[PDB]
């Protein structure tokens, strides 16, 4: 059992969705068309990939997964592409008018014609899950849809399936890939409707994998597809303890005990080695202790922001590959002797591990090298207010002039809103605050 | 998805033919409306501005209003004519003489309800509208007083879409006739309040370009629509080919449109070619299709479209290098208020080009030269008779003149706003 | 012992419930007042427009009561 359904919101969360389920496909061994070989039980099981994968009884395996979108466009993609026989059709959910990169249409005017579909939709999957352990939602900060759909949904889900965990993977926006000038208005529109409803957020600043694939992977100019592919590693080696076996293996759920320590101070930092070309990759191998200690280099985070000068509250590494704790420990020890890492004095300042032995894989054309082993550190820091106070300073230049405000008034929305959602921002730079400071 | 493109008036039906024409070939469609072209970028988003019709035919989703009968006789022999649904050209008799209140409210209302009964059947049988781009003239009578009557009964039936137009300003220099500046202010009013984008196509720059700097002698009305046409591409190239940013009239809007009065943008083209200078003579005042000088007043928000083959990351580094240079003219209270698309398809006759769309506060200049002309006549009431006898009062002209005189100070406190 | 142990657990019932209570509740409230204000601002543009519609009509009488 222990189902989790997947959600993808918007262009942004049903793009990186194709990626992930993509990538999945490959690791487990999954066809296009669905079936899997190495699947001795045909119709159903409970092994670790079924968490992800239900089956059909003429062998198909079906992601746990509804894709939604108030335009076509990019969900017809999906329909017509590589994959079109992975999904059953009404996974796969369109309106014909999008949210024109204003949260309140996603929320409101538009997004109130689709959620019952789609909450329909979400719950034939739940009735075919024997232990449904929650959901994961891939979504934009900055579009109408990614922000403004995505609130209303989790706020529906919450209402709908309780306590049931909710995780977020979120694309926090940057100026190198933006298409809407009004993107931090949607950005803290939605983090503040949707703070009380997810245990747990990954952020994932455009900005760090469009630099990390210019640097790290020589791309001149990354498009969507080179930040996907990368993308898609990261979220597969959180989900991976999740998807394989082993005994080293550390559900995410003990991870998530570590890194949460306030309900509001859910937003863990990642990071992900090795990023490397193929051309780098060749004859040299990346050991267990250059992997880790990459971990702690700014600039392989997903999140721009600098860990060196907050405090840590959880550190968590998640290994995969040709990995054995010896190693491990070996490296840990090296790194505690050389870098700043302090933590907050209420804090143990134990690295909590988990291996999959499962090796990374790669998309075919992608840009990535195919290497033995592998880590994703999840973080719990301060530093990572950061990006909040980047956001949030933007909201108020343009705020303090109520440029672009008409757009989200016309369609029902209040000044009321604005400033409470920015209050909601500002109480929680403050809570990231005082978390740092010490104890007396 | 589907637009709705009118075009009302002499200069509306000329600039309306020839951005027909050179969207038709950018599309691969011929005057008989067959598709003959090389790629599926011409095809996947024809709909926006082409009905299907049997045979895979290609028609237009046009509609073509005058009060003078003989402009419909020129477009249907022009070289695309044959292209336009038949029962969309909506003509009557009389002519409006260069009278705005005749368009607005005595002969132009005769005939609305019929060019409304063709807008309501193509919207009819649209999967889903996103709205109306009106081409006109606001110097004369039918484009500028019926299609400003247009304009508002539209949005009574369709008040959650958005109105577009492209709106030909007089100038002195290309008509003399006297009472453009009254048609013009009026209109203004009309564009202030029911419109949610407009370009401003400026006679005055047009044939500055062809004299100045093409070194045409004497520009012809074909000269400066050749200039429109090419503009009108332009700007439309994101809503009619694949692509990120901008790609339907409501976002591009919304990118472009901070408070709702302040819809006036300053188009530009380039060439009239290195990366550098496609980004350097498009961010020229040479190369605006608006006379205003953007060193003058500040940019509220761009939108800078490319064509061709070219490196992105040049274009990117250009970018980020014309936004540096000129820091003090972008408004630093908007952050990242530059927005930059890149389409592989070049126009015709061009292997790049970029096109530009400014929301200037020096587009108050624009209005202000109007208003100059406005005030020169109205301050004696002359030539007031022509719109008295067609029922208007003086105080419509005091209200219409102090609206385009308000719009004019409100770009004014967006440049001297500050963000500390 | 067995009776707080009871409380314990009615008491996590209780707290769950609140929480579902007040989200649903929330949302109605939002959802309503959104479609209020959305109602008020196209009948307010409307209403513009008519009053436009209206003087349209006092002008093409002025012109008519003119001769
Ligand atoms: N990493 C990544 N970011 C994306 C992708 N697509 C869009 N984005 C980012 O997401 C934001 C724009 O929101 P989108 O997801 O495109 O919009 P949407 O959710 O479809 O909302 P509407 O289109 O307004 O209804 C910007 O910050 C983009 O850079 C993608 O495939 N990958
Ligand atoms: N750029 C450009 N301007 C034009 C063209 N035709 C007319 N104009 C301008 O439009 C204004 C005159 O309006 P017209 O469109 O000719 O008048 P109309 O809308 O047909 O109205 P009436 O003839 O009064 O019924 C003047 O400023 C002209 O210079 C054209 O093809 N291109
Ligand atoms: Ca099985
Ligand atoms: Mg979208
Ligand atoms: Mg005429």
């Amino acid at each position: 059992m222990r189902e989790c359904i997947s959600i993808h919101v918007g262009q942004a969360g049903v793009q990186i969705g194709n990626a992930c389920w993509e990538l999945y496909c490959l690791e487990h061994g999954i066809q296009p068309d669905g079936q899997m070989p190495s699947d001795k039980t045909i119709g159903g099981g409970d092994d670790s990939f079924n968490t992800f994968f239900s089956e059909t009884g003429a062998g198909k395996h079906v992601p746990r997964a509804v894709f939604v979108d108030l335009e076509p466009t990019v969900i017809d993609e999906v329909r017509t592409g590589t994959y079109r026989q992975l999904f059953h059709p009404e996974q796969l959910i369109t309106g014909k008018e999008d949210a024109a990169n204003n949260y309140a249409r996603g929320h409101y005017t538009i997004g109130k014609e689709i959620i019952d579909l789609v909450l329909d939709r979400i719950r034939k999957l739940a009735d075919q899950c024997t232990g449904l352990q929650g959901f994961l939602v891939f979504h934009s900060f900055g579009g109408g849809t990614g922000s403004g759909f995505t609130s209303l949904l989790m706020e529906r889900l919450s209402v709908d399936y309780g306590k049931k965990s909710k995780l977020e993977f979120s694309i926090y926006p940057a100026p190198q890939v933006s298409t809407a000038v009004v993107e931090p208005y949607n950005s803290i529109l939605t983090t503040h409707t949707t703070l009380e409803h997810s245990d747990c957020a990954f952020m994932v600043d455009n900005e760090a994998i469009y630099d990390i694939c210019r640097r790290n992977l020589d791309i001149e100019r990354p498009t969507y597809t080179n930040l996907n592919r990368l993308i898609s590693q990261i979220v597969s080696s959180i989900t991976a303890s999740l998807r394989f076996d082993g005994a080293l293996n550390v559900d995410l759920t003990e991870f998530q005990t570590n890194l949460v320590p306030y309900p509001r101070i859910h937003f863990p930092l990642a990071t992900y080695a090795p990023v490397i070309s193929a051309e780098k990759a060749y004859h040299e191998q990346l050991s267990v202790a250059e992997i880790t200690n990459a971990c702690f280099e700014p600039a392989n985070q997903m999140v721009k922001c600098d860990p060196r000068h907050g405090k840590y509250m959880a550190c968590c590494l998640l290994y995969r590959g040709d990995v054995v704790p010896k190693d491990v420990n070996a490296a840990i020890a090296t790194i505690k002797t050389k870098r700043s890492i302090q933590f907050v004095d209420w804090c143990p300042t134990g690295f909590k591990v988990g291996i999959n032995y499962q090796p990374p894989t790669v998309v075919p054309g992608g840009d990535l090298a195919k290497v033995q082993r592998a880590v994703c550190m999840l973080s719990n820091t301060t530093a990572i207010a950061e990006a909040w106070a980047r956001l949030d300073h933007k909201f108020d230049l343009m705020y303090a002039k109520r440029a672009f405000v008409h757009w989200y008034v016309g369609e029902g929305m209040e000044e009321g809103e604005f400033s409470e959602a920015r209050e909601d921002m500002a109480a929680l730079e403050k809570d990231y605050e005082e978390v740092g400071v010490d104890s007396v | 998805r589907e637009i709705v493109h009118i075009q009302a008036g002499q200069c509306g039906n000329q600039i309306g033919a020839k951005f027909w024409e050179v969207i038709s070939d950018e599309h691969g469609i011929d005057p008989t409306g067959s598709y003959h072209g090389d790629s599926d970028l011409q095809l996947e988003r024809i709909n926006v501005y082409y009905n299907e019709a049997a045979g895979n035919k290609y028609v237009p989703r046009a509609i073509l209003v005058d009060l003078e009968p003989g402009t419909m006789d020129s477009v249907r022999s022009g070289p695309f004519g044959q292209i336009f649904r038949p029962d969309n050209f909506v003509f009557g008799q009389s002519g409006a003489g260069n009278n705005w209140a005749k368009g607005h409210y005595t002969e132009g209302a005769e005939l609305v309800d019929s060019v409304l009964d063709v807008v309501r059947k193509e919207s009819e049988s649209c999967d889903c509208l996103q709205g109306f781009q009106l081409t006109h003239s606001l110097g004369g009578g039918t484009g500028s007083g019926m299609g400003t009557l247009l304009i508002s009964k539209i949005r009574e039936e369709y008040p959650d879409r958005i109105m577009n137009t492209f709106s030909v300003v007089p100038s002195p220099k290309v008509s003399d006739t006297v009472v453009e500046p009254y048609n013009a202010t009026l209109s203004v009013h009309q564009l202030v309040e029911n419109t949610d984008e407009t370009y401003c196509i400026d006679n005055e720059a047009l044939y500055d370009i062809c004299f100045r700097t093409l070194k045409l002698t004497t520009p012809t009305y074909g000269d400066l629509n050749h200039l429109v046409s090419a503009t009108m591409s332009g700007v439309t190239t994101c809503l009619r080919f694949p692509g990120q940013l901008n790609a339907d009239l409501r976002k591009l809007a919304v990118n472009m449109v901070p408070f709702p009065r302040l819809h006036f943008f300053m188009p530009g083209f380039a060439p009239l070619l290195t990366v550098p200078e496609l980004t350097q003579q498009m961010f020229d005042a040479k190369n605006m299709m608006a006379a205003c000088d953007p060193r003058h007043g500040r940019y509220l928000t761009v939108a800078a479209v490319f064509r061709g083959r070219m490196s992105m990351k040049e274009v990117d580094e250009q970018m980020l290098n014309v936004q540096n240079k000129n820091s003090s003219y972008f408004v630093e209270w908007i952050p990242n208020n530059v927005k930059t698309a890149v389409c592989d398809i070049p126009p015709r006759g061009l292997k790049m080009s970029a096109t530009f769309i400014g929301n200037s506060t020096a587009i108050q200049e624009l209005f202000k030269r109007i208003s100059e002309q406005f005030t020169a006549m109205f301050r004696r009431k002359a030539f007031l008779h022509w719109y008295t006898g067609e029922g208007m009062d003086e105080m419509e002209f005091t209200e219409a003149e102090s609206n385009m005189n308000d719009l004019v100070s409100e770009y004014q406190q967006y440049q001297d706003a500050t963000a500390d | 012992k067995r009776e707080h142990e009871r409380e314990v657990i009615q008491k996590a019932i209780e707290e769950n419930n609140n929480f579902i209570k007040m989200a649903k509740e929330k949302l109605a409230q939002k959802m309503e007042s959104n479609k209020e204000n959305r109602e008020a601002h196209l009948a307010a543009m409307l209403e513009r427009l008519q009053e436009k519609d209206k003087h349209a009509e006092e002008v093409r009488k002025n012109k008519e009561l003119k001769e």
